């Protein structure tokens, strides 16, 4: 997260870490006690996935204090339409195996209706990004979670803004552009799949997922965020799913 | 209307003229040019969310209903909502 | 849907409005206004208006810079977005009430405590008016519109 703040200890509760090997990850949302939200591309190459595991309660990764709790990723599901390397359908919800305690460091945000994000939420200018990934683009990963509040653009105001090329993909209907152009504060590497989340009348929301394009704020360039609300009715459609038997499931989108 | 001399200003403003132009000074419940839009019947979703708090629903002739996420239920006002559980999602128990 | 061009600011004693073009075939729009770190309000809901009355949203800061925004819908699917999932829509100019409203002891449609406040109750000693030495209203701080007409 570059230009972010830390999060202060237990004020981002529904943040998730995912490590492989004990390596770090991704970042991911806890959106009730056995199912996360991260990036489908945090997967792309996961070749050992039973040794994906999911923290919660982390702040410092440095020390361990009481507050963590870590689960083994049971599945990890990814839209049908997600293409490896690529940044469209980029969001993966993950069956923990056992589920995890709500304490004051571990609560799920809340996946809103659609209709509301779509309608409300969406015009909440300002929502927060978080991870423990580089402070700098190519610069170091963080040890205390790192949290920053970006304004949210419409596309064309994005598209308008933005500078014609480099490994740019477009900004489709599942995207949306948040951040700032002048390459001070933007999510960086390291945050993928984390949440950003949007406070609306004393909640907040999981409005987008940490997606990558654009390689950490690069001027003339906003970050990009998986746009949820085109995946409520998914998500909890494969959350009320029974478990199918694979680690890696692509589920039908739509 | 046309400038001031016919009554432009409805639901009880007051005209003022200008270069030809005039503006219309409305009551705290209406605006418009001509004090003509009703604030008081625009309770619908898109508008600040129908002043629900969670969610919105807007019906087909009738008021429309709030409601709230899981672990919260409606309060008595119709708009709000209150948490049914311990640590009901998006909210921040250290803040809390 | 045709998206709002010539989005223009008329703004008098802080009356604010924000007319547009064009005049809508089968459409309507909404409005949106905000500040630069606000979030968007919505008015003039699914209107075929070409004019949308924001001085309420506008007097509650007049010094704040305000931008204004145009959905046009298709009529009947007002819930017609295009190939990014968004209503088309179009930016108003940066309205800065307090530093661009027209001027004409005046009150003007700002409102404290339910009641309006007065030309000098909103502009202070920022403003002055000239006789000769007939009388003007003048804010010689501004940029723009910085004298008002004569009577
Ligand atoms: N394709 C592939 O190798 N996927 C595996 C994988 C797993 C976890 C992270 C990455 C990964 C690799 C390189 C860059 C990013 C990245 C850039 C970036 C910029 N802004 C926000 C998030 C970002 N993530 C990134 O998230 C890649």
């Amino acid at each position: 997260i570059v230009g972010g703040k830390v999060c202060p200890k237990g004020e981002c509760p529904w943040q998730v870490l995912l490590l492989v090997n004990g390596a770090q990850l991704c970042g991911g949302t806890l959106i009730n006690t056995i199912w996360v939200v991260s990036a489908a591309h945090c997967f792309d190459k996961i070749k050992n996935w039973r040794n994906l595991i999911a923290v919660l309660g982390e702040h410092d990764l440095s020390e361990h204090d009481g507050d963590e709790q870590s689960r083994r990723v049971a599945q990890v599901i990814i839209p049908s339409t997600y293409v490896p390397g690529t940044t469209n359908h980029d969001i993966a919800l993950l069956r923990l195996h056992q589920p995890v305690v709500l304490t004051d460091h571990v609560v799920p945000l809340c996946l809103p209706e659609r209709t509301f994000s779509e309608r409300t939420l969406a015009f909440v200018r300002f929502s927060l990004v978080s991870g423990w990934g580089q402070l700098l683009d190519r610069g170091a990963t963080a040890l205390e979670l790192m949290v920053l509040n970006v304004p949210r653009l419409m596309t064309q105001d994005c598209l308008q803004q933005s500078r014609k090329v480099g490994d740019s993909p477009n900004i489709t209907e599942y995207m949306f552009c948040a951040g700032y152009s002048d390459g001070s504060k933007d999510s960086c590497k390291g945050d993928s799949g984390g949440p950003h989340a949007t406070h609306y009348r004393g909640t907040w929301y999981l409005t987008g997922i940490v997606s990558w394009g654009q390689g950490c704020a690069t001027v003339g360039h906003f970050g990009v965020y998986t746009r949820v609300s085109q995946y409520i009715e998914w998500l909890q459609k494969l959350m009320r799913s029974e478990p199918r038997p694979g680690v890696l499931l692509r589920a039908p989108f739509p | 209307g046309d400038q001031c001399a016919s009554s432009p200003c409805q639901n009880g403003g007051s005209c003022k003229d200008q270069l030809q132009s005039y503006i219309c000074f409305c009551l705290p419940a209406f605006e418009g040019r001509n004090c003509e839009t009703h604030k008081d019947d625009q309770l619908i979703c898109v508008n600040e969310n129908g002043g629900c708090e969670q969610y919105c629903s807007d019906h087909t002739g009738t008021k429309r209903s709030c409601r709230c996420h899981e672990g919260y239920s409606l309060l008595a006002d119709g708009v709000s909502c209150t948490p049914t559980v311990e640590y009901p999602c998006g909210k921040i128990p250290i803040l809390e | 849907t045709v998206a709002a061009y010539n989005l223009t600011w008329k703004s008098t004693n802080f009356k604010t409005i924000l007319e547009w073009e064009p005049k809508p075939v089968n459409q309507v729009y909404t409005v949106q206004i905000s500040t630069k770190s606000g979030d968007w309000k919505s008015k003039c809901f699914y209107t075929t208006d070409t004019e949308c009355d924001l001085t309420d949203e506008i007097v509650k800061d007049v010094k704040q810079t305000y931008l204004a925004r145009v959905f046009s819908y298709p009529a009947g699917n007002v819930e017609s977005t295009g190939s990014a999932g968004e209503p088309l829509y179009e930016n108003s100019p940066e309205f800065t009430p307090y530093l661009e409203t027209n001027l004409g002891d005046e009150r003007t449609l700002v409102r404290r405590n339910n009641t309006f406040l007065s030309l000098r109750d909103v502009f202070g000693k920022d403003l002055i008016y000239t006789l000769y030495y007939s009388v003007q209203a003048v804010i010689p701080s501004r940029t723009v519109n910085r004298k008002s007409t004569d009577s």
